[PDB]
């Protein structure tokens, strides 16, 4: 869930050739290709329903589900130290969480705020200032930086480029192979 | 790895010839004393790195130094004592065991050019025998020993003799301060590091630690020695896994080569799987200045990276070995976490930038002008204001994929026309 | 032995042959019917006069590096065995045009290329593309002589793309098809280094492998580099005056070095003062309207020390690729700054790919059909 659902939520909008096979989705088809679904009993949706908002990113949302009825159903009691586990949760959601809005809903987004992201979220400046400038060397993103003002300017235009892009997922995956007919052929 | 199997019943055990110390509390720059120190434990009877050891701080303990090396060097040993006036009589022994070896040692320096001018393979096998003896006893008389181990080098006893004299002699020539006779010597450790030996992981870490030892103390165009004190021993970081690995300065050099001398598109082989893992790591939790110049750094850090490495660098010049290594890798420093950044950004105001990095606007101006010519930061100047863009995104990348689609097909279906 | 009374053999035959053509190529077109009627293959008779041809330009020379001083071989070519079969009536197929070829090669191998205006003007029969490739081949050469390489440029990646769509299939070159596309190759990497950043014209002829390669040799010249100038002149000095390869190597004679030496020092001085050029202009036009503190700042990387800066800035300002002025009251030196467009490389390959269409039904639908 902060290995896939974070990861690899960069390449899936029309960039498929880095899925990694052996992950969530092991489950993530079952508890889906249901008709009826709510409030999570079991440990996977209850695993699920708290991944789900950390899509619609919601700190406030997701945090508030891997801590709502397993302090008895073994998450908090169990792992062999009484409340420092989620202490590393929760960082691992509030921090995971910001790693999102920067990787999904940057479309309109050209000037952006990071002093109130940190209001918003409420990490530490310096372990936003670090991720935040990460977000772009680490992957790549098309956003620019002046930091001695705490800024991101993006000038991304993807979004109707992406498209003939897209094309090129299917594009090159036509004289992709014209690299690989020959090869057999002699 | 392989051999950490063999380590597992080792653990650090070796054996070389010096044993035990070096000159105890020092005040400050305190990772200095020890990565030094134990440089000292498998590399020999250093000899002014003691006094090098000494201007660091004050305190009087330059005593047990080399007073118990004794064999070769006998009077400065004695005069070190009465220096501080120090009455440790103890020490009428060479005055005795010296003076006993002249009626032999005058005999073999006759049979000496009796081995020479002849050419005698056997004659020279005695003259080899009693002189193998002599150089293992003392041979420092390097200047002898320089005399030996340039003509048919090989001892009688091939391995133990052909180690130790000819190791004891690339550090006494180093103790005197010589270095071409110290730079074959060199290749002569070339040569028994990688025949090699018995090879036991206490030969294996005695002998990765060994050739990186005149390494240190750089005196040739070591920027150009990296590649060579790299390259060697199933190419690690630190050469042992031995996680105690104390000749750990190797990333100083090896990023002196690769950035100050050569420059890093490059910075692959310097970084990657050579600084984050393990051992590395190790000497990262080890050593307080020279952690930040890759912690900050593979955090991809903007401006409080070049604090850190400004504050780095300051002490950098510390770097208080026979250096030879250091101008190079503090400029370097500043050039590479410029050229980081000089990569990606959007622009800056070149004054922020000069205040950030301690000089002036105008050197600033000159600065991004000489990386234009270098043609490593891709972009324009804008003229005084000081705003240089640095706007680089890629547009409509699909000109590779178009004429690629007929670089091969369209000249390789002409293939067909001919029958 | 084994090669000179070859040789001898060989120029027999091409002036047996040069005769022949010059005596039935003037009033007779009884011949030429005959010839056209008769052999119904085109192909051998149209073949005779660039196979002759190539080996008759290769002899001519190898005899010449003997006979160096005083030399018959190349006037037995050029004013005998050339000019007979030029100055005649045009043979109405691959034939004319060929003889015009024959004499353009020695007329590019002698370095007395100014009738390109006449050779062009007179050659008026229908330009099939198999004489287009040696027409943009050797005039292209007078443009690079012409000393205009942004005209020159466009010429060699016509040739050395070979989209020209040449497709013979009768051996016609002949036997040394890899020398011509690595001429053109060291003839288009000439030309790309003395304009670079204008081009952007070495995407076509040569793609992005080889391209990278040049491109890094390109960057080191222009920075001052000589190695990258050494090896472009040294690796085009035999492709100005080698006449398809010299006789033998050997050490006793000192005849074959003359002409080896005559091909040096002509090639060598023209392009030194390009190279020279090439650094002059190096440095890429940033900024504009300079005032006077970074005009000195720039005035520094021109030549500084001290003495003689503003002439010599002056010099490599006045070399047709630095617009500028100096206005002395405002103290602001105007200059302009040359750049160009890359989106329409895609232009000529929409329809070149409609062909290709066309083409990918070419071979395939002539199968079908000798299939069927």
């Amino acid at each position: 869930y902060l290995v896939s659902a974070m990861l690899l939520e960069i390449p899936y909008m029309a960039a498929h050739e880095s899925d990694a096979r052996r992950r969530m989705i092991s489950k993530q088809f079952h508890h889906q290709l249901r008709v009826g679904e709510r409030q999570p009993l079991l440990g996977p949706p209850e695993s699920m329903r708290e991944h789900v908002v950390a899509a619609s990113k919601a700190m406030k949302m997701g945090d508030w589900k891997t801590c709502h009825s397993f302090i008895i159903n073994e998450k908090m009691n169990g792992k062999v130290w009484d409340l420092f586990p989620e202490a590393d949760k929760v960082r691992t959601m509030l921090v995971r969480k910001i790693q999102e809005e920067s990787l999904r809903t940057y479309l309109f987004t050209y000037s952006s705020v990071y002093d109130s992201i940190s209001m918003e979220t409420l990490s530490d400046m310096f372990e936003l200032d670090l991720p935040t400038v990460h977000s772009i060397i680490s992957k790549m993103i098309i956003n620019e930086e002046l930091m001695a003002s705490l800024d991101q300017p993006t000038q991304t235009v993807v979004m109707h480029r992406t498209e003939p892009t897209a094309q090129q997922n299917l594009a090159l995956q036509l004289a992709e192979k014209l690299g690989s007919l020959v090869e057999n052929n002699e | 790895y392989d051999l950490t199997t063999r380590i597992a019943h080792f653990l650090d055990r070796h054996l070389v010839f010096p044993l035990l110390e070096f000159l105890s509390v020092k005040e400050i720059y305190n990772e200095k004393e020890l990565l030094q120190g134990k440089l000292d434990l498998l590399s020999d009877t250093n000899m002014v790195d003691f006094a090098m050891d000494v201007y660091k701080n004050l305190y009087s303990d330059d005593i047990p130094h080399a007073l118990r090396e004794k064999r070769t060097t006998v009077v400065a040993q004695l005069k070190q004592l009465q220096a501080e006036t120090e009455p440790i009589v103890k020490m009428f022994e060479d005055p005795e065991t010296t003076r006993q070896m002249q009626s032999t040692r005058d005999g073999r320096m006759l049979f000496d050019y009796l081995a020479d001018k002849h050419g005698f393979r056997q004659e020279y096998l005695d003259t080899l025998y009693r002189y193998a003896k002599f150089q293992y006893e003392c041979g420092n008389y390097s200047g002898a020993a320089e005399y030996l181990y340039f003509f048919r080098v090989l001892v009688p006893a091939t391995d133990r003799n052909a180690l130790s004299s000819l190791w004891g002699k690339l550090a006494s020539e180093i103790l005197m301060q010589n270095w071409d006779a110290a730079m074959e010597d060199l290749t002569r450790l070339k040569e028994t590091i990688d025949n090699n030996s018995v090879s036991s992981p206490l030969q294996s870490l005695q002998q990765r630690t060994w050739l990186i030892h005149w390494s240190l103390f750089v005196f040739f165009n070591h920027p150009k020695g990296r590649d060579n004190i790299i390259d060697l021993f199933l190419y690690q970081p630190q050469y042992l896994n031995a996680i105690q690995t104390m000749c750990p300065h190797i990333l100083r050099y090896l990023t002196t080569a690769v950035i100050t001398n050569k420059d890093v598109r490059k910075r692959r082989q310097v970084l990657k799987d050579l600084v984050k893992v393990i051992q590395q790591e190790s000497y990262t939790y080890k050593d307080p200045i020279t952690e930040f110049v890759e912690c900050l750094y593979v955090n991809f850090d903007f401006d409080g990276a070049q604090k850190k490495l400004r504050e780095c660098e300051s002490v950098l010049v510390n770097d208080f070995f026979l250096v030879a290594c250091l101008e190079d890798f503090i400029e370097n420093a500043r050039l590479f976490i410029f050229e980081t950044f000089c990569r990606i950004h959007q622009c800056i105001s070149i004054n922020m930038l000069a205040d950030k990095l301690n000089m002036t606007p105008e050197e600033a101006e000159r600065w991004i002008v000489n990386l234009i010519r270098n043609a490593r930061l891709d972009a324009k100047i804008d003229s005084k204001l000081g705003h240089v863009v640095m706007g680089n995104n890629a547009v409509s990348p699909y000109q590779q994929v178009i004429e690629k689609t007929k670089s091969l097909s369209f000249r390789s279906q002409m293939l067909a026309m001919n029958i | 032995q084994w090669l000179w009374d070859i040789i001898d053999e060989f120029i027999y035959q091409f002036q047996s042959f040069s005769q022949y053509r010059c005596k039935t190529a003037k009033k007779s077109e009884e011949e030429i019917d005959f010839l056209r009627s008769n052999p119904k293959i085109w192909n051998v008779h149209s073949v005779l006069n660039v196979l002759h041809s190539l080996v008759d330009k290769s002899n001519i020379n190898r005899q010449l590096e003997v006979y160096t001083s005083g030399g018959d071989p190349e006037s037995v070519a050029g004013e005998y065995g050339r000019h007979s079969l030029y100055k005649m009536l045009g043979y109405f197929s691959l034939v004319g045009l060929l003889r015009l070829h024959s004499l353009l090669g020695d007329y590019y191998q002698a370095i007395k290329v100014l009738e390109n205006i006449e050779l062009n003007k007179k050659s008026m029969y229908s330009r099939v593309p198999e004489c287009q490739v040696t027409t943009y081949y050797y005039v292209g050469f007078a443009y690079l002589m012409m000393r205009r390489y942004q005209d020159a440029i466009r010429v060699f990646a016509n040739i050395l793309l070979y989209i020209q769509r040449t497709k013979s299939m009768f051996q016609r070159t002949t036997y040394k098809y890899e020398m011509i596309n690595k001429q053109n190759e060291q003839m288009h990497a000439l030309l790309a280094i003395a304009l670079t950043m204008y081009p952007m014209r070495i995407d076509e002829s040569i793609h992005l492998q080889l391209r990278e390669k040049y491109g890094d040799k390109m960057l080191r010249m222009q920075k001052g580099d000589p190695q990258v100038y050494e090896e472009l002149f040294s690796y085009s000095c035999p492709k100005f005056l080698s006449p398809v390869v010299p006789n033998y190597d050997s050490v006793h004679p000192n005849y074959h070095k003359e002409p080896f030496l005559q091909q040096l020092k002509v090639f060598s001085d023209e392009v030194q003062q390009q190279a020279q050029l090439s650094t002059i202009r190096s440095f890429l036009k940033l900024y504009t309207t300079m005032p006077v503190a970074k005009l000195a700042g720039f005035l520094d990387l021109t030549e500084q020390e001290f003495r003689i800066q503003l002439l010599v800035f002056k010099h490599k300002m006045k070399n047709l690729v630095w617009t500028s002025g100096i206005s002395a009251l405002d103290g602001e030196f105007q200059s302009a700054s040359e750049v160009d467009f890359y989106i329409d490389k895609d232009m000529i390959h929409i329809a070149d790919t409609k062909v290709a269409r066309r083409y990918g039904d070419f071979f395939i639908r002539q199968i079908h059909k000798f299939e069927e």
